[PDB]
C-alpha cells in the first residue's frame, strides 16, 4: 500500500495542495500526512481488486475529483474505496466517483468529516447481500453528508451509534435500504430521495432526530420504518408506490404488504405535514405510541390507511388540525370546519373507494347517507380506536407534491 | 386444530418455558399455554423448599449463597436425534450455571458451577448418538487468571471458552478457548461439529465499538479432533479445575485444529441445524440476513481442502430487520422472528439456496406480524429429526397493551401460531413473567413419569446415608437423635397427622428436621412450615427430605403443614420445645 | 358466558390469587385466567430483584432473614364497603406477618 | 378449568374499572423515598448525576439507565468493600425496563421507568466482573454491559 508521497504530486504553494495529474494510478494508497489531494477531471486510481483503495490516517485531508474502480471485494476486512481512520479528524471527501463491490467511504470515529457531492456506483454482478455498504458511518460525529449520488450499493448509506450527522441531498437509488440508520441520537435528515429500494428510510432505535423535508419515491416493502423513535421531529417526507414482495409466480398471503409509514414503540415524535400516497398501508401503529401528536398529514390513494392495533384511544388532531384522509365520505357543512363526522378508520371501506373510486358518489345518496348516520350511532364493526375529531377536506402538502 | 383443551380434555404438549430471571423452570400445557408445573432450579422456592432443603443445599454445593439465577436456554436429552426425556438441562447466565433436571421427577438433581469463565449464555445439547455431552457459551470476556492482576480485555490471556460438561457424570468434560465472545450454541445431527456465533469479534469493551466490524463469525468446532486431544492428553488447565482447557485461538493466521471461523454479519445472535440436519443457520440482528451453512462441506473445510472460510455458506437469505431465532417445521421450511421489523417470516431452505445461486425465487412464502418485539421462537420437536410443525411459540418481550395494566413492570407475551397447515395463524397470547427467553416443546407420549418417590433414588441418597450412619430405618422409624448440639429428628408422615409430635432442644441448637411420606396413594403431599424460623418444605410421597436451622430462639413454638394434606391439615401440627441455655 | 378471550382483547377482572407456599401474589385475567403479573411479597424474587435491593430489605424490616413465606387470604381495602382499588393486603403464616400492596405499582 | 402452582388458598376479584395503575413510576413515591434520602445524604441529584463515592470501605455508586447503556460503565473498588450500586431509570417510555445482574455475585434486580433501585453487595473476588442488563429493553441490549474492576487486596 504506497502513499501519496510516491505518484506525481505537482505541488501547488502552501503545502497543504498537492494537485494531481491524469492517467492510470494502478494500486493501493494510503493517506499519512495533511494534504488537500485536488486532481485533474480525469484521473483513476485502478485498484485491481485488492481493498483499501484509499486509507485515511491523517487530520485534514481533502480530496476531490477522484475516480475509484474496482477497490475491492472482501466484507470481512470491511475493504473500501475511502477508509477514513478515527485520528483523521474534519477529513473532506468530495466530487469523487466511485464504482466498485464493496464500501465507498467508511468513516470510523472520526469526527467533523465532510462526504459531499459523491456519485458512488456499485457493481450488479455480486448478490445484494455481498454487494457491500455505501457511506457507512460508525461513532461518528459532528459529520455532515451533503448532496452524495449512492447507486446499486446495499443499504444506501449506514448510520451506526452516532450522533453529530447532519444529512441533507442525498439521491440514493437501487439499493436495499435507503438509510440504514441504528443506534443514532440526535441526528438530521433533510432533502434525502430513496428511489427503488426495499426500504426507504429505516429509522431505528435512535431519539430526538429530525427528518424534515425528506422524500421516498417507488420503494418497496417499507416507507419510513421507526423503532423506537422518540423526542423527533419528523415532517416534510413524501412517500410514494411502496410496491409489495411480488416478484414471480407467488403471493405472500397475509404478508409482504407496503407500508408508507410504519412507527414503532415511537411513543414521543412532532409527526405533522407529510404526504403519504400510493401505498399498500399507511400510519401501521403498533406497540404503544401514546403521547405521540399527528396532524396535517396527507393519505391519498391507500388501500388501507391505517391499521391502529393498540386497546387505547389516541386522537390524532392536535389543536383542531387532523389528516387529509381520502376516504373520509362527505360532510364540511360550516366553510371552513374542517369536518363534522371523526374519521373512524374502516378497514372494508377503504378498500372499496380505492378499487372502486366512483362509491364515493354511491354513498353520498341520502339513503345511504342515512344508513351511515346510524351506523355511527349504534357501533357496527367494533372502533380501531384511532379517531380523528377534526379531519381535513382540503389537502394540504400542496407545496411539495413535486419539486 | 383445537385451539382449546376445556375441561375433560387433556393437553397435548409439555412446554418447557424457562423462568428467565426469576430462574425457574414452566412446565406448560400446549396448546392450552396453562402452568402446570413450576420445577425451581436457582430460586430460593418457599413451596418445595428448594433452597432450604439438605439435599438442595447439597445439590446446589457452594452456590447456596446466591439467592439468584438467569435461566436462558432449556433443553432436553436427545437419544438417536430424538428426545428421550431422560435429563432437562438449562442454564444459569447470572451465576454461570448448569442444571440437571430429571425428567421422572420434575426436580433438578444436579447443579455445576463452571469454573474460570462468567455469563454462560449458550446451552445446546449433543444429538448423535445421544447427549453425550452438553455445550455451553460464556458470554463475557475475563482475564486469565482473574487474580485482579491486570485489568485489559484486549491482553493475549483475556478470551472466552466453549464448555463442554459430560452429561450423564455432570463433570466438565473440555474447555476450548476462542476469539471473541460466543453468545448461542448448536450442535448437528452428525455428533462431529458444534458451532457458536462470535459477536464481539471487535474485542470492544465500550458501547458502541462491539459493532465495528461489518462481518463478526460463527466458530464451529471439531468435536471428535476434540476427543482426540483430550485422550492425547495435550490439554492444558488453569486454576485449581482440572478440567481439560483446549486451544481454539488463531495463531498468527493458522487456524487451529479445533475450530474453523466461518465469517457471518452482523452480530449474530441464534444459530439452530437444520431437521436433516443439511444446514446451519445463523441469524443476523444488525443485517438484515441470515447465514446459511451446509454443515455437510465442513469435513472438507476442517480438512483443509476447502478455499476461503466462507465458501461454506450455501445461502444468505434475506428476511427482513432483525433476524434473531429460527425455528424448524421439518416440512423444509423455517420460521424467523424479525425483531426491528416485528414479525415471524415463513421461508424456505431450499429455495432460499436457489436464490442464493442465482435463480429468481420468492423463498419467502409468509409474514406474521406477532406482538411484539419478538426473541426466540420454537416449534414442536424442531430440536428433532422428527418435527412434526404443528404449533409454534414466539416470545415477543413486550407486550405493551395485549394486557390488562399491571403496573410499571410488564409481562412478556408469549403467543401460539397453528402451523399445521400452510397459512400461520395467531392462536393464543399468554403473559409470562420474568421473561422466558425460550421454550422447548415435547409429545406427551415422550415425557415418561413417575408418580410417587422410589426409595432409592439419588436425589435424596445422602440423607439416607445420614441415616444409616445413625442407625435409623427412614422407613418405618420416629426418633430424636441428640450429638453435641445437633439435634436430628428422624420421622415418617401420613395424614393427618406428624410422627413426632413433640421434642424439647437446648438453644443455638442446629435442629434437623428429616421427614418421611410413606403414603403410598397419588397426590398426597405433605408440607412443613416452622413458624417464624424460616423452615419450609414440600414431602412427597415415599420422599424423604430433612432441613437443618439454628434453634435461636428460646420457648415454645409451633410447626405446621403448609400442602393441603386431608381435610384436617389445620389439625397436623406440632410443639418444638426449645429451653433456655 | 364467552370464554375465549382471543388476541388484541382485555380481560374484564383483576383476580389476585395468592401464592400459597410460594410467598407471591398472582395476579391474573379473569375468564382467561392467565398470568398478568407475578407480584412478589414474601418469597426471596429474582426478576424484580425483591429481597435483595435496599428498598426491599427495608421494606420488610428485620423480617428479611426468612427465606420463605406462605400467603392465603388477599383482599382489597375497600372504601364504603365498595373497592377503590388502592391497597391489598395479604398474609403470612410462615413468619406472622401482614404484607400491602399498593395496586397502582 | 386451570392449573395452580403451590396451592393458591384463596381469590379475590375486581373489575377493570375499579383497580387504576401506573405506567410508568413517579419521582415523588414513597416506594423508594429511602434511598432518595440517603442521594440527599451525599447532594446527589439522582435525575442526571453519573457519579461513584468511596468512603472507607463503603463505596456508593450513584448512576442513571436508560436503555441501552449504563450510566457508569466502569467503576473501580478495592476487594472487601460493601459496594452499593443506585442504579436510577431516566427513561419515560413505558414497559421499557431495565435489569442489573452482577455476574457471580447473586445481585440482580429490575428497574422500571424512573424508578431508583439500590442493592449492597461485597466485592469478595478480586478481577474483572462483567454485570449485564436482565431485563430485554433495546435492539442493542448486547451491550448494555459494564465491567467492575476490584481490585486485588
Amino acid at each position: 500500500a504506497p502513499q501519496s508521497i510516491t505518484t506525481l504530486p505537482l505541488q501547488p504553494d502552501g503545502e497543504n495542495r498537492w494537485r494531481l495529474p491524469a492517467g492510470e494510478y494502478q494500486g493501493q494508497f494510503t493517506i499519512e500526512q495533511p494534504m488537500q489531494l485536488r486532481c485533474e477531471p480525469g484521473a483513476v486510481i485502478q485498484s485491481q481488486g485488492q481493498g483499501s483503495s484509499l486509507l485515511i490516517s491523517a487530520p485534514d485531508v481533502l480530496v476531490e475529483g477522484c475516480t475509484l474502480y474496482e477497490w475491492g471485494s472482501d466484507l470481512t476486512a470491511m475493504d473500501s474505496a475511502v477508509f477514513i481512520l478515527p485520528a483523521a479528524e474534519r477529513a473532506q471527501i468530495s466530487n469523487n466517483r466511485m464504482r466498485g463491490p464493496g464500501f465507498g467511504v467508511f468513516v470510523d470515529g472520526t469526527r467533523d468529516v465532510q462526504v459531499i457531492g459523491n456519485e458512488i456506483d456499485g457493481d450488479a454482478g455480486v448478490r445484494s447481500q455481498d454487494r457491500g455498504n455505501g457511506i457507512h458511518l460508525f461513532a461518528v460525529s459532528g459529520a455532515r453528508v451533503l448532496h452524495n449520488h449512492v447507486r446499486n450499493a446495499r443499504d444506501g448509506i449506514y448510520i451506526d451509534t452516532s450522533n453529530g450527522n447532519h444529512l441533507e441531498g442525498n439521491v440514493i437509488e437501487d439499493v436495499r435500504y435507503g438509510v440504514h440508520y441504528m443506534f443514532a441520537n440526535e441526528n438530521s435528515l433533510i432533502d434525502n430521495v430513496t428511489r427503488r429500494t426495499r426500504t426507504g428510510y429505516a429509522l431505528m432505535q435512535s431519539r430526538k432526530l429530525t427528518v424534515t423535508g425528506n422524500r421516498s419515491e417507488q420503494d418497496q416493502n417499507y416507507g419510513i420504518l421507526m423503532n423506537y423513535i422518540t423526542y423527533s421531529t419528523i415532517t416534510g417526507n413524501f412517500v410514494s408506490d411502496v410496491q409489495r414482495g411480488d416478484t414471480g409466480g407467488d403471493s405472500m398471503i397475509s404478508g409482504g404488504e407496503g407500508k408508507a409509514l410504519f412507527i414503532y414503540n415511537s411513543l414521543f415524535n412532532t409527526i405533522e405535514n407529510n404526504h403519504f400516497e400510493k401505498s399498500s398501508l399507511g400510519i401501521h401503529l403498533t406497540a404503544g405510541s401514546e403521547d405521540n401528536r399527528i396532524s396535517g398529514n396527507a393519505f391519498v390513494g391507500n388501500q388501507q390507511q391505517v391499521k391502529y392495533v393498540a386497546s387505547r384511544t389516541q386522537e390524532w388532531s392536535v389543536d383542531g388540525r387532523g389528516n387529509y384522509w381520502s376516504d373520509y365520505l362527505g360532510w364540511d357543512r360550516n366553510n371552513d370546519g374542517l369536518g363534522d363526522i371523526a374519521y373512524e378508520p374502516n378497514d372494508n371501506v377503504d378498500r372499496l373507494l380505492w378499487l372502486y373510486p366512483q362509491v364515493r358518489l354511491l354513498m353520498n345518496s341520502p339513503s345511504i347517507e342515512v344508513l351511515r348516520w346510524v351506523q355511527r350511532a349504534f357501533p357496527v364493526i367494533k372502533s380501531p380506536g384511532v379517531q380523528d375529531s377534526h379531519p381535513l377536506m382540503k389537502l394540504p402538502t400542496e407545496k411539495l407534491l413535486t419539486e | 386444530q383445537k385451539i382449546h383443551v376445556g375441561p375433560g380434555e387433556l393437553d397435548d404438549y409439555y412446554g418447557f418455558w424457562s423462568g428467565g430471571h426469576q430462574g425457574e423452570v414452566r412446565v406448560l400445557g400446549v396448546p392450552s399455554m396453562r402452568e402446570l408445573m413450576r420445577i425451581p432450579v436457582f430460586n430460593v422456592d418457599s413451596a418445595t423448599g428448594w433452597g432450604l432443603t439438605n439435599e438442595s443445599r447439597h445439590i446446589m454445593g457452594d452456590s447456596a449463597k446466591f439467592l439468584n439465577g438467569d435461566c436462558h436456554h432449556p433443553h432436553i436429552s436427545m437419544t438417536d436425534g430424538k428426545y428421550d426425556g431422560k435429563y432437562l438441562f438449562i442454564n444459569d447466565k447470572a451465576n454461570s450455571r448448569v442444571a440437571r433436571i430429571r425428567l421422572d421427577i420434575m426436580k433438578c438433581d444436579k447443579m455445576i458451577t463452571v469454573p474460570n469463565v462468567q455469563a454462560i449464555h449458550g446451552l445446546r445439547l449433543q444429538k448423535v448418538p445421544h447427549t453425550k455431552y452438553v455445550f455451553a457459551n460464556a458470554e463475557f470476556i475475563i482475564p486469565h487468571p482473574n487474580d485482579g492482576k491486570v485489568f485489559d480485555l484486549q491482553d493475549e490471556n483475556s478470551y472466552t471458552m466453549y464448555n463442554a460438561i459430560d452429561a450423564e457424570t455432570m463433570e466438565m468434560a473440555f474447555q476450548v478457548i476462542v476469539d471473541g465472545n460466543l453468545d448461542n450454541t448448536d450442535a448437528d445431527y452428525t455428533g462431529r461439529f458444534a458451532a457458536a456465533t462470535c459477536y464481539n469479534s471487535e474485542k470492544a469493551f465500550d458501547l458502541g465499538g462491539m459493532m465495528r466490524n461489518e462481518r463478526d463469525w460463527v466458530v464451529v468446532f471439531d468435536i471428535h479432533a476434540v476427543e482426540a486431544a483430550v485422550k492425547a492428553g495435550d490439554f492444558i488447565t488453569l486454576g485449581d479445575s482440572k478440567t481439560p482447557v483446549l486451544d481454539g485461538r488463531k495463531k498468527d493466521g493458522k487456524d487451529s485444529k479445533f475450530t474453523r471461523y466461518v465469517p457471518v454479519p452482523k452480530n449474530p445472535h441464534g444459530c439452530n441445524t437444520s431437521s436433516d440436519g443439511k444446514y446451519f443457520i445463523a441469524a443476523g440482528k444488525l443485517s438484515p440476513t441470515c447465514s446459511m451453512i451446509a454443515i455437510d462441506k465442513l469435513p472438507d473445510l476442517f480438512a483443509g481442502k476447502l478455499a476461503d472460510p466462507r465458501d461454506v455458506i450455501v445461502g444468505e437469505p434475506e428476511l427482513g430487520l432483525g433476524p434473531l431465532h429460527t425455528t424448524f417445521d421439518g416440512r423444509g421450511n423455517a420460521y424467523t422472528t424479525l425483531f426491528i421489523d416485528s414479525q415471524v417470516v415463513k421461508w424456505n431452505m431450499e429455495e432460499a439456496v436457489r436464490a442464493y445461486k442465482g435463480e429468481k425465487v420468492n423463498y419467502i412464502k409468509q409474514k406474521l406480524d406477532v406482538h411484539y418485539q419478538p426473541g426466540h421462537l420454537h416449534a414442536s420437536l424442531c430440536e428433532t429429526n422428527e418435527a412434526d410443525g404443528k404449533w409454534l411459540v414466539a416470545l415477543s418481550k413486550f407486550s405493551k397493551d395485549r394486557f390488562l395494566p399491571v403496573g410499571p413492570l410488564h409481562p412478556e407475551n408469549d403467543q401460539l401460531i397453528d402451523i399445521s397447515g400452510d397459512e400461520m395463524k395467531l392462536v393464543h397470547d399468554g403473559p409470562t413473567f420474568a421473561e422466558p427467553h425460550d421454550c422447548i416443546m415435547a409429545r406427551r407420549d415422550q415425557i415418561k413419569t413417575k408418580k410417587i418417590w422410589d426409595r432409592n433414588d439419588p436425589f435424596f441418597a445422602p440423607t439416607v446415608e445420614m441415616a444409616k450412619k445413625d442407625g435409623i430405618n427412614l422407613d418405618t422409624d420416629n426418633k430424636v437423635i441428640r450429638d453435641g448440639n445437633k439435634v436430628r429428628v428422624y420421622m415418617t408422615s401420613m395424614a393427618p397427622a406428624f410422627g413426632v409430635q413433640e421434642f424439647t432442644v437446648k438453644q443455638g441448637d442446629e435442629v434437623t428436621v428429616t421427614i418421611t411420606n410413606i403414603d403410598q396413594i397419588e397426590d398426597v403431599s405433605h408440607g412443613f412450615v416452622v413458624v417464624n424460623h424460616g423452615v419450609s418444605m414440600e414431602i412427597s410421597p415415599q420422599q424423604t427430605s430433612s432441613i437443618t436451622f439454628v434453634a435461636d430462639k428460646p420457648g415454645l413454638h409451633w410447626y405446621y403443614c403448609s400442602w393441603f394434606c386431608h381435610a384436617l391439615h389445620m389439625e397436623m401440627v406440632g410443639r418444638m420445645m426449645v429451653e433456655p441455655a
